[PDB]
């Protein structure tokens, strides 16, 4: 859940891949979730697949933003009911 | 109009009239931004005595229109003074006036925060004895008042001062204490790098 | 059908006692302890507030001792929220008595009114009984000083010395040995302080968590002086009792 | 027809503790982590607005409200319950004091009067206890500044500094060293901002923090000039622009 | 036709430097017949003094009701009731009923426990508020008291001088009412104590 | 936990009220009853089942009338619909008393739906077990609404409830498709008789009896009355002709 | 009792005297007849002096509660309707004669409410027993597109005519002006045409002039 | 009619024609001997296409108009668009039971796309009637000679306004209780238009 | 015991189970709707699903005009929606009568949320089964969209989604709102916002609409109305020819 840990691991995964220069992972990690050390790699895999679908061979920020919406939506629990808090 | 004219005077390096343009100076935000730009111009010409008169009189000027935005402008003005070199005495004098003002208004947080800055300025001046005394006082204050984010910095400065005094054992002890306080908080990357 | 969700609060058990008041008498034991000593010269009411911390306000804070009339004061042991309504009703009844007779209400009348209020809920209405027990202290020209106690059941008896709340048995056993029939106010006060020291769950006795209410009669006759001991005077008796 | 639930829904457990009360306490201890601390010249009550969906408007939702121009309210439980509570409390405060005495009741009596409603809710049959915990801050010309915390059981305690919510344990255990006998309003607001910094889990800015202050009688917000008797409402609430100025003062 | 003036009554209130003077007559007469000279029309409510003039039954009922209200207020706030609150409470209390309102001329006199400045106010049968910094008087003979008080009252009088001023403003006008007399009582409010004094009147 | 169907206001885990569903299932065990929305008005129809011949013919009726222009035909728990139409008549009477205008059909629908749902909010009231095909003619035209025990009503162009509910709706669809431009009341009554006969084939074991009624402007000028005389026999033997 | 109100372009202004009369005799010389419903809306009562303050207190409490409930500023229209309903439900048994003036984001407004519930609206309006003299003057002098100083001068002239030509009106002049752009300000003793002169002789008496039947002291504090 | 309470009186009149109905009134409110407001309005908009005028006690008329507004808005919100007879119905039902307390005369007139314009009048007793034209108020007691002879059916807008001014001139001049400006409302298929006259012109003929 | 889940009582996790199950009842109709906020007006568009051909399309709609200025779109079972519509209309009536001025959208939303909260707190009552979206233009505040819930948690929205695919439409609109940084659509004409909403809805659901699949409600300055089928067809034709 620490911002520094997610930043470190996101950078580690991004370094091997082909992130575009105009793509910010800090914009992806603005919100503090319970993101695991594995989902935050499958999200980048999904972003890469999304970029490949649009024939782009280098992933952009617009695909990283969409990847967050498809691999991490909710844990359900009670956040689906706002009136509890 | 006035702000654009002052920026133009800056672009022509004739900000010597933008000085009076700002002196003449939602309007609360305009006033605070004009104060910040005038301080930046003062740094640009680097007239140390000019900034020394500028900062405290601006803080007193601050307690007439905006009131709330005093800590922010004071901190950014002091940090802007760091750019201007050959200002050890001037920066120390400005910090002394600011600490007197903080005592006057009983803003304990600003006084504690400003004291560690004055200790750093003393350390840069290489006045090790008075810096050590002030830093011991700050250590006493921050020990009971548990403020690990500031305790890390004061202990690091103490280790620097002790290293400059060649008392290596006490410097190592201070560094180890800072390490103890460091690895329990959200200490920023600057202080962990230091 | 609105039946399966009913708990049948006013129901007789197979052996023959109520069950809700039975558990109210357990809820009483989990609240802060209170002590009441009947002395010849006056009445001392003391209680130890529960859940105490450095951030608890003590300057103007009374949660166990409440004033119902200039002569009559009560001690609360239990749920303060439920005690508030009873306190308000008691004050209303006392002021109505002053309306009707223009004379100070005797303690027994108010004690009966509150006991009846509790019994009415323990009898009908299907509502949970009040989980609070009171300690009544007051003065009059009828019987002099009076020291009753209340229960969620709504029964009251007179007592020369009572302690309702946590560790009731220990406090009663401690006080019964040292209780005589001739103490002044100070002897009763020091006895109560020693009892509280020996019954508390903490280690020391700091002035923050102790409350004192005393009834004194001096030069003026016919009117007693009701003083709720503030912390500044509370810390004074600690050194007199030797606990400090 | 009417209401067939005339029986009390709160029944004493055999262990000697109220069910619904100890259940509402659990419902309170989870949720928004709010706090409020009392200083010498004023009282600051702060809470964070958890924006549920980023398409919503936290401006429309009022996490803090005005019971009286002197007394404000902050909660940490369920939204609608707090809203109904605040409306009812305003109504009964008006009825009890503005109609009969002619002015605004002090904090001490208003807190007891509002807690009357909740301690009746746990008693009157067919209804459930309120799932909120109220932080009441107020000032009066005799008892001065005072802050009160109201628990769903109906019990209210005077506290110099407090916090209720998910981060209640950390904030409560962190406020002792922060707090001392003498304090200033800006000192108090800086203390509150520092305490709330770690307890927030979302974006940190002026929009996500709801902050109100009870201070001196400011006449600008009074809405009229000419009466020396009154000098304005003591309860003021910072906007996003106001709070994002001391936010970087850390 | 007018039950308020059947039993008779007068009242006078003065203001001064940290001092307030309130005086009343001790006579209670029924229509043409006098009954008792022990009836006092001023009652002690904390540090606030309230006097009632008019129907005697209304006087005692209002006395008890106000004592009840201030007793509840004192038990709630753990201290006395400021006269500024007291006057508004009295004004609101009379407005509970409209068709059968009490026929009283009450006046509330007291000193604030914090500011210390003198406070005094009056009302009417219905309960219309009336606050003046000079003097408020009431009763069946109020016309007699008003002119005499205007002639005699000077602002900022010495506290001992208020007693003589109110005595002259009351006695020489008390004899001008058939239902007033049988002596009088004068109350002087001071921050330390209250001076209770009687006055001598011809019996007629 | 179990017992989610014991009470009324309780919500099931999937969010569906259960007593209302059981009321719906009780509705289907009732006599079939159809209604056709012809161009000018509406045409109701019922299939009151003839029990042992002791029952008197042509006397027991099920098409209740509200005011003059609203008709009610009900299936399922017949008494429950009796009470529902009684309350509806009271509402129409109140409206005509304090507005002096005959109640429009959608307003009557709103009133009846609000009454029906008032009985599926509490724990101390059983939901209605009657489905109605109430309709009629008003100033703006003609309307035919089916009400369901859940409280949901819709502006149908034709509806039917009962044992032969499913069979009746198929012939309703066939009639609607055959005449997209519209349908006259005179042919609508014969079509309604035919539809009822087709639906009754499921209950051929027991004897049948047909009663029909229609509200229209062309002939009845906004008045509701049954079908008597040669018209009913003509509809009957026309519908029996194709059989 | 004379109360007037004048509506000008930017806002509205009302005025009142300070003499409270219970009949042939005057009770108090300096009183505040202007009642505050909200910081932006003001009311002044006439007719009976005993229903005005109670009714205005009721309406002020309820209106401020409603504004807090709606989390928005109060509106003069809502207050006017609420006065209308309250006065009507008593069926003409309350003789309260009130003026209502206020501004809102919709604009500025000024109405009058009668004892039995009647309502009216006008740029100039004077209500009460002494309203006649002032209302004649304002009908004589009023015109379109008034200014703030012109409006207050017209109100002062109207109240001066009322106090000079009527017995029950006099002493000081109390004026409240409502400004759309700025805050509404309240003037206390704006005009004081009547000032009591010093007495020829001082009626101070020597000490002990009146005999005392008995001396006693009553306790106050514990 | 109580003693001292504010009453309207004056005259109110509405005339139907081809394109709709034109309803008229004055601006004078005479309270006993005095005239309180001379620029007031006697016209109440209970609905956009349904209009009502007030006569009798001012407070009673205003209260009944507010109640009718509430009921009519309820009707248009839930059931459907209103009509003239419904507007008269709510007025009659409001006035009937409380006739001991409430005593006022009301005239309602509205335009619709089906039955064109209709005028319904409520006398003091509370009955309802449909008439091509109707008058109410104390000032209306004098024009009975003029309007009845000069009334025509299916007139036009210009002739209708000409008749309305030529009828209200005598009402204003012959009775002092009626005066001030003359207010006109036009209800047609195009919409509702507000027309106001001035004292200095209709008097000059 | 186990009677916790049946009535609105707290749970070992501190939850109100009945209110939680009430939300699952709002998706029974699986009708997806969204409302955007224009520069000066508001438009709300909802899917119009007609199950059977016997339905009259005109009468079946989940959009109710509360008053001449306030419109409302409700998702969930219709009978409870109609109950809520009746109460909302009656309360708008009462407020307009008592205060004399048309009420803003937020006040109505807060009052309905308070009513729902009273429903939840009282045990003998059951919570409303609907989710109401109040939409209007406030001259005092501006265009506004307000969405309540069965619990009573109401809050203004820049743009509201609902239905089974509420999350997907929410992200689809959020990408646009976070890229354009504006709190409302910059289109001045109510014509353009309708096509904007329809285009985004089509791209979100992945479906193509006809004259009858969707019903659009438009709230301009001091005016609310529901567009007819021809209007929706013209809008769809304009969208098709434009893109």
């Amino acid at each position: 859940r620490d911002r520094r840990e997610r930043r470190l691991i996101f950078g580690t995964i991004a370094s091997k891949m082909s992130l575009a220069p105009e793509a910010d992972l800090d914009s992806l990690i603005i919100r503090n979730d319970s993101l695991s050390g594995a989902v935050i790699a499958a999200i980048m895999q999904e972003a890469g697949l999304r970029a490949v679908r649009k024939n782009r061979y280098v992933i952009l920020q617009s695909d990283l933003e969409e990847a967050y919406a498809t691999q991490v939506k909710t844990d359900n629990t009670v956040d689906k009911f706002d009136f509890y808090k | 109009s006035k702000l654009e004219e002052a920026r133009r005077l800056v672009n022509e390096k004739q900000y010597n009239e933008a000085e009076q343009v700002y002196l003449s100076l939602k309007r609360r935000n305009e006033q605070e931004t004009s104060i910040l730009e005038l301080g930046q111009l003062y740094v640009t010409m680097g007239a140390k005595d000019k900034l020394r008169e500028f900062i405290p009189h601006s803080t007193e000027y601050m307690m007439q229109f905006a009131k709330s935005k005093t800590v922010k402008v004071l901190k950014t003005l002091i940090e802007k003074f760091e750019q201007v070199p050959d200002s050890l005495d001037d920066q120390i004098f400005v910090c002394e006036k600011s600490i007197e003002f903080a005592k006057r208004e009983k803003r304990v947080f600003l006084k504690h925060s400003l004291s560690i800055k004055l200790a750093t300025l003393h350390y840069q001046k290489k006045q090790y004895k008075d810096s050590l005394a002030l830093i011991n006082d700050l250590l006493r204050e921050f020990k009971k008042l548990d403020d690990k984010p500031s305790l890390v910095d004061v202990h690091l400065l103490e280790s620097k001062v002790y290293h400059k005094l060649r008392n290596l054992a006490k410097s190592k002890a201070s560094l180890t204490a800072a390490r103890t306080a460091a690895n329990s908080i959200y200490c920023p990357t600057q202080t962990v790098a230091e | 059908g609105s039946r399966r969700y009913d708990s049948r609060t006013t129901i007789f058990s197979p052996e023959g006692r109520l069950y809700q008041v039975e558990y109210a008498l357990e809820s009483i034991s989990h609240a802060g302890t209170a002590i009441g000593i009947m002395a010849s010269d006056g009445i001392v009411l003391a209680a130890e507030r529960k859940v105490t911390s450095t951030l608890l306000e003590q300057d103007t804070s009374t949660e166990k001792l409440y004033k119902l009339n200039d002569k009559i004061a009560v001690a609360v042991a239990g749920l303060t929220a439920d005690a508030e309504i009873l306190i308000n009703t008691a004050r209303i009844h006392a002021q109505n008595y002053l309306k009707t007779y223009n004379e100070d209400i005797p303690v027994e009348i108010l004690v009966r009114r509150l006991s009846d209020i509790k019994q009415g809920y323990t009898q009908h209405g299907g509502l949970r009984p009040f989980g609070v027990s009171f300690i009544y202290a007051g003065y009059d020209d009828r019987y002099g000083y009076q020291l009753y106690t209340s229960n969620p059941s709504g029964n009251y008896t007179g007592w020369k010395a009572i302690s309702v709340g946590a560790n009731t048995s220990a406090a009663q056993t401690l006080l019964q040995m040292d209780y005589k029939d001739d103490m002044k106010v100070d002897d009763a006060i020091e006895l109560a302080l020693k009892t509280l020291s020996k019954t508390t769950d903490s280690s020391a006795l700091t002035y923050d968590r102790l409350e004192f209410a005393t009834i004194r009669k001096g030069a003026n006759d016919g009117e007693v002086y009701q003083k709720i001991f503030k912390p500044q005077e509370i810390k004074d008796i600690l050194v007199k009792t030797g606990i400090t | 027809m009417t209401d067939r639930y005339s029986f009390s829904l709160t029944t004493f457990s055999p262990s000697g503790k109220l069910g619904q009360i100890d259940y509402a306490l659990t419902a309170v201890k989870q949720g928004v982590t709010s706090l409020g601390i009392k200083a010498t010249n004023g009282v600051v009550i702060a809470t964070e607005k958890k924006s549920s969906s980023p398409l919503a408007m936290s401006e429309t939702l009022s996490k803090v409200s005005l019971l009286t121009p002197d007394i404000g309210a902050v909660y940490s439980g369920m939204g609608p319950d707090y809203r109904v509570l605040v409306d009812k409390s305003r109504k009964v405060a008006h009825t009890s004091y503005k109609r009969i005495y002619g002015e605004y009741p002090p904090t001490k009596l208003l807190v007891s009067e509002v807690a009357k409603i909740m301690q009746e809710a746990t008693q009157s049959g067919g209804v459930r206890p309120f799932g909120v915990s109220l932080l009441i801050a107020g000032h009066d010309e005799f008892n001065g500044f005072s802050l009160y915390q109201v628990d769903p059981s109906g019990s209210y305690f005077p506290w110099k500094a407090t916090a209720i919510g998910k981060g209640s344990v950390a904030a409560k255990t962190f406020l002792e060293k922060r707090w001392n006998d003498e304090l200033e309003l800006e000192d108090a607001i800086h203390i509150a901002l520092l305490t709330l910094k770690e307890s927030v889990e979302g974006e940190f800015n002026g929009d996500t923090i709801e902050l109100a202050i009870i201070g001196d009688e400011n006449p600008d917000l009074l809405g009229y000039t000419g009466i020396p008797t009154d000098k304005g409402p003591r309860f003021r609430k910072l906007t996003s622009q106001e709070i994002n100025d001391r936010l970087e003062a850390l | 036709s007018d039950p308020s003036s059947i039993n008779g009554g007068i009242v006078v209130a003065m203001t001064g430097k940290d001092c307030v003077a309130i005086a009343c007559d001790l006579r209670l007469g029924s229509q043409s017949l006098g009954v008792s000279n022990k009836f006092e029309k001023i009652f002690h409510y904390g540090h606030v003094f309230l006097g009632i003039t008019g129907l005697a039954t209304d006087v005692t009922t209002l006395n008890e009701m106000f004592r009840y209200k201030t007793n509840l207020y004192k038990l709630k706030e753990e201290r006395a009731i400021e006269p500024e609150t007291f006057t508004q409470l009295v004004s609101s209390s009379l407005y509970e009923r409209r068709f059968g309102p009490y026929f009283v001329g009450p006046v509330v006199a007291g000193i604030n426990s914090k500011s210390g400045k003198p406070f005094i106010a009056g009302f009417d049968l219905i309960g219309c508020i009336d606050e003046a910094k000079d003097f408020i008087v009431s009763g069946t003979a109020s016309d007699q008291l008003f002119g005499m008080c205007e002639s005699l009252y000077e602002p900022n009088l010495e506290p001992e001088d208020l007693f003589e001023t109110i005595s002259q403003a009351l006695l020489n006008a008390a004899d001008r009412d058939a239902l007033s007399g049988w002596g009088a009582v004068v109350y002087i409010i001071k921050k330390d104590e209250v001076v209770k004094r009687y006055l001598k009147m011809r019996q007629d | 936990g179990t017992g989610y169907d014991l009470s009324n206001s309780v919500f099931s885990p999937d969010g569906r009220n259960f007593q209302v569903e059981y009321a719906v299932k009780a509705v289907e065990n009732g006599t079939t009853s159809i209604g056709i929305k012809c161009n000018d008005g509406v045409v109701f129809a019922v299939e009151k089942l003839i029990t042992s011949k002791l029952l008197v013919p042509q006397k027991n009726v099920k098409i209740q009338v509200v005011d003059r222009h609203i008709g009610c035909v009900y299936s399922g728990l017949i008494p429950d619909g009796r009470h529902l139409v009684n309350r509806g008549r009271e509402e129409a009477a109140s409206f005509k008393k304090l507005y002096k205008t005959p109640i429009p059909i959608p307003a009557f629908a709103d009133r009846l739906g609000q009454y029906v749902q008032a009985h599926t909010l509490y724990n101390s009231v059983r939901p209605f077990g009657v489905s109605t095909i109430f309709g009629g003619v008003d100033k703006n035209g003609a309307h035919l609404y089916m009400l369901e025990p859940s409280g949901s009503y819709w502006g149908y162009k034709g509806a039917a409830t009962g044992k032969g509910r499913q069979s009746a709706k198929a012939e309703l669809e066939k009639l609607v498709d055959h005449h997209p431009e519209g349908l006259s009341a005179r042919e609508a009554v014969k079509q309604a008789a035919k539809i009822i006969y087709l639906a009754h084939e499921d209950n051929k074991e027991k004897d049948f009896e047909l009663e029909i009624s229609w509200c229209s402007l062309s002939e009845t000028n906004g008045l509701h009355k049954f079908v008597k005389g040669d018209l009913l026999q003509e509809a009957i033997d026309f519908a029996q002709k194709e059989i | 009792t004379t109360i007037v109100g004048v509506k000008f372009n930017n806002g509205v202004v009302i005025a009142a005297d300070t003499r409270s009369t219970q009949g042939p005799i005057v009770a108090d010389k300096n009183c505040a007849k202007l009642h505050r419903i909200s910081p932006k809306i003001w009311c002044a009562g006439a007719g009976t002096a005993a229903d005005t303050e109670a009714v205005t207190q009721l309406i002020g409490s309820n209106i401020e509660l409603h504004s807090l409930y709606t989390s928005r500023e109060p509106r003069v229209v809502s207050a006017l309707q609420m006065l209308k309903q309250h006065l009507f439900k008593y069926q003409g048994h309350i003789g309260a004669y009130l003026i209502v003036a206020g501004v809102d984001p919709t604009g500025s407004h000024l109405f009058s409410i009668h004892a039995h519930g009647s309502t009216d609206v006008g740029y100039y309006l004077s209500l009460g027993s002494g309203s006649l003299a002032a209302m004649a003057v304002l009908e004589s002098h009023w015109k379109q597109d008034l200014t703030k100083e012109e409006a207050i001068k017209l109100a002062s002239d109207a109240i001066q005519a009322g106090i000079w030509n009527d017995l029950g009106s006099g002493s000081n002049v109390d004026v409240c002006v409502m400004e759309i752009g700025k805050d509404a300000e309240y003037l206390r003793n704006y005009l004081t045409p009547n000032v009591r002169e010093e007495k020829q002789k001082s009626y101070k008496f020597p000490r002990g002039t009146t005999a005392v039947l008995k001396e006693s002291i009553v306790n106050i504090c514990d | 009619l109580k003693k001292g309470e504010v009453s309207l009186g004056t005259s109110i009149m509405a005339v139907t024609f081809k394109d709709g109905v034109i309803l008229g009134a004055d601006s004078r409110t005479t309270t006993g001997a005095y005239i309180a407001n001379r620029v007031t309005d006697k016209l109440t908009r209970v609905h956009d296409k349904i209009w009502c005028c007030r006569s009798g006690s001012a407070a009673d008329t205003q209260a009944i108009a507010d109640i009718v507004q509430y009921h009519l808005e309820l009707y248009t919100s839930q059931y459907g668009t209103p009509s003239t007879e419904t507007a008269a119905s709510v007025f009659k039902e409001l006035c009937y039971e409380n006739k001991d307390n409430l005593t006022a005369g009301i005239i309602v007139a509205g335009y619709d796309d089906k039955n064109k314009g209709e005028v319904y009048t409520i006398p003091l007793g509370g009955s309802v009637h449909k008439l091509p034209y109707a008058i109410a108020g104390s000032g209306s007691t004098f024009i009975y000679g003029y309007c009845d002879k000069n009334f025509r059916e299916n007139m036009s807008k210009e002739e209708t306004v000409d008749f309305i001014k030529h009828s209200l001139s005598q009402a204003i001049k012959w009775d002092g209780s009626s005066g001030g400006v003359i207010r006109m409302v036009v209800l047609t298929a195009a919409g509702v238009e507000r027309l106001i006259f001035y004292p200095d012109e209709y008097e000059q003929l | 015991a186990g009677y916790d889940r049946h009535i609105t009582i707290f749970s070992p996790e501190g939850r109100l189970y009945q209110v939680e199950y009430a939300f699952k009842a709002t998706n029974q109709t699986n009708i997806n709707s969204l409302a955007v906020r224009g520069k000066d007006c508001t438009v709300v568009i909802s899917q119009k699903k007609v199950p059977d051909k016997l339905l009259d399309p005109t009468t079946v709609s989940y959009i109710f005009c509360i008053s001449r200025t306030i419109g409302m779109v409700v998702n969930g079972p219709i009978p409870d929606a109609r109950n809520a519509a009746l109460r909302a209309k009656a309360e708008a009536a009462e407020f307009r009568y008592k205060y004399g001025y048309d009420m803003p959208c937020d006040v109505l939303a807060k009052r309905m949320a308070n009513l729902s909260q009273i429903y939840t707190q009282r045990a003998y009552m059951r919570p409303l089964g609907v989710i109401l979206t109040f939409v209007s233009v406030d001259e005092e505040l501006g265009p506004s969209i307000y969405k309540t819930d069965p619990a009573g948690y109401y809050v203004g929205y820049k743009a509201t989604a609902t239905g089974p695919k509420q999350q997907e439409i929410t992200t689809n609109l959020e990408n646009h709102f976070k890229k354009s940084k504006i709190d409302h659509i910059n289109e001045e004409s109510w014509e353009k916002v309708v096509e904007f909403a329809i285009t985004h809805m089509i791209d979100a659901l992945g479906t193509e609409f006809s004259k009858n699949d969707l019903e659009v409600g438009v709230a301009t300055k001091d005016k609310f109305f529901t567009l007819s089928a021809e209007n929706i067809e013209e809008r769809l034709v304009a969208i098709a020819e434009q893109d």
